[PDB]
RNA sequence: GGUUGCUCGACUGUGAGGGGACCUACCCACUGUGGAAACACCACAGGAACUUCCAACCUUCGGGUGGCGAGGUAGGGCAGAAGAGUGACC
């Protein structure tokens, strides 16, 4: 039978200088064969605590492991902003080895309103029959933001796709790119294209827009 | 230190196919260390895969691969291998290579990881991006639109990497074609518009596609 | 005929708490540390505890030293001893 590493919480928002506690609970005893790893987006994992309380070579004293029976807990005394990452427990007490589902940690800063811009589809693209309109919400926080496309004052539904940056660890902020896509024919059927942002840092939903053709 | 791990042999593979990942070691010999493969499906977690024990060659495998994968090692080549057979979709992941540390120093911790190779099990064929420019209009923003490619990954640098600051390149999202589209943007002060050349460099190795799209202002 | 010595000796026994610690060599194991070491290989240390013993060594005969893997194979040791001899005595 496999040893389960059951980590919680799935995710953690907290303030710089907070204490954050992540707990992992091994379905069987794993002695002290528990290791904690920090993984930032796109990088490899990096070792933090080996053998469940032993601070790895070169890891900052604000990290620490803690065993209590079948319960292991990684503990940051005071967040720095760089400490944005996903954290995983591992057990190597037996094979197969096993990891926690991880815990995603988020910085917390004051609010910043999004800088907003809108991009009308490039002239090469419209030749190729496609028409993509891009709207950018730049360097903002918190990430919870509503975008609404309106074409000739009609709300659009199910033809935009957005994506977000991770927290710029220096910035502790986010950037979003919402993308309305139409056929060239459907693009040539309307004049005005607009992008309506509702964000907590805005007192009023900001709209950047353009007309088809204006130079 | 010189301790380094270099995965390779990843890519796009048809389901049911095979692949042999490779992991070259630098600055240490793998003869004295336990060596593990660890994989991560996109935006999912770390999954232990296989491992081979120093001095014995004893191999251990995660149960989701047992009898389709095969960890192994050539001492002389200071290289560790992983033969994957009868692959399926859910085998898609970045496949990382890690050195289990020396016991007296780092317990059974994995102390050195590679950068991981990307394994993309799908029958859909490759297709490189069309790259369109995002024209701008005391600062405003401009970028590139990296549209309808497959598979991941693509890479954007502006001005051959000379322009690093202010840039946001967004994660590819999945077009309902199945292709990936993404866009990259940098903000600049509006003065530089006339006098500053702004090229984004797009590379999509799976397709052997390299594009450089000069981003200039509104023509009129 | 006994009785008792003395020598050789088939063969057997080394027996576990109201009771078993003999030696050696290989083999096979169990536990723990350490070897660049989760398994494997290697080196080293150890086989609960309280007892029990002295096959072993030393002894001023008071005692002392050294000593346990209940595994297997083999050779010994220590004990018995079918049996032969061979004395002494009656």
């Amino acid at each position: 039978s496999d040893i389960q590493m059951t980590q919680s919480p799935s995710s953690l928002s907290a303030s710089v200088g907070d204490r954050v506690t992540i707990t992992c609970r091994a379905s069987q005893s794993v002695s002290s064969a528990v290791a904690w790893y920090q993984q930032k987006p796109g990088k490899a994992p990096k070792l933090l605590i080996y053998s469940a309380s032993s601070l790895y070579s070169g890891v900052p004293s604000r990290f620490s492991g803690s065993r209590s029976g079948t319960d292991f807990t990684l503990t940051i005394s005071s967040l720095q902003p760089e400490d944005f990452a996903t954290y995983y427990c591992q057990q190597s007490y037996s094979f197969p080895s096993t990891f926690g589902q991880g815990t995603k940690v988020e910085i917390k800063r004051t609010v910043a309103a999004p800088s907003v811009f809108i991009f009308p589809p490039s002239d090469e693209q419209l030749k190729s029959g496609t028409a993509s309109v891009v709207c950018l919400l730049n360097n903002f926080y918190p990430r919870e933001a509503k975008v609404q496309w309106k074409v000739d004052n009609a709300l659009q539904s199910g033809n935009s796709q957005e994506s977000v940056t991770e927290q710029d660890s220096k910035d502790s902020t986010y950037s979003l790119s919402s993308t309305l896509t139409l056929s060239k024919a459907d693009y040539e059927k309307h004049k005005v294209y607009a992008c309506e942002v509702t964000h907590q840092g805005l007192s009023s939903p900001v709209t950047k827009s353009f007309n088809r053709g204006e130079c | 230190s010189e301790v380094q791990l270099v995965e390779s042999g990843g890519g796009l593979v048809q389901p049911g196919g095979s692949l042999r990942l490779s992991c070259a070691a630098s600055g240490f010999y793998i003869s004295y260390s336990s060596i593990h493969w660890v994989r991560q499906a996109p935006g999912k977690g770390l999954e232990w895969v296989a491992s081979i024990s120093p001095y014995s060659g004893s191999t251990y495998y995660a149960d989701s691969v047992k009898g389709r994968f095969t960890i192994s090692a050539d001492t002389s080549k200071n290289t560790a291998y992983l033969q994957m057979n009868s692959l399926r979709a859910e085998d898609t992941a970045v496949y990382y290579c890690a050195r289990q540390g020396y016991r007296r120093r780092s317990g059974r911790g994995f102390d050195y990881w590679g950068q991981g190779t990307l394994v993309t099990v799908s029958s859909a064929s490759t297709k490189g991006p069309s790259v369109f420019p995002l024209a701008p209009s005391g600062t405003a923003a401009l970028g590139c639109l990296v549209k309808d490619y497959f598979p991941e990954p693509v890479t954007v640098s502006w001005n051959s990497g000379a322009l690093t600051s202010g840039v946001h390149t967004f994660p590819a999202v999945l077009q309902s074609s199945g292709l990936y589209s993404l866009s990259s943007v940098v903000t600049v002060p509006s003065s530089s518009l006339g006098t500053q050349t702004y090229i984004c460099n797009v590379n999509h190795k799976p397709s052997n596609t390299k594009v450089d799209k000069k981003v200039e202002p509104k023509s009129c």
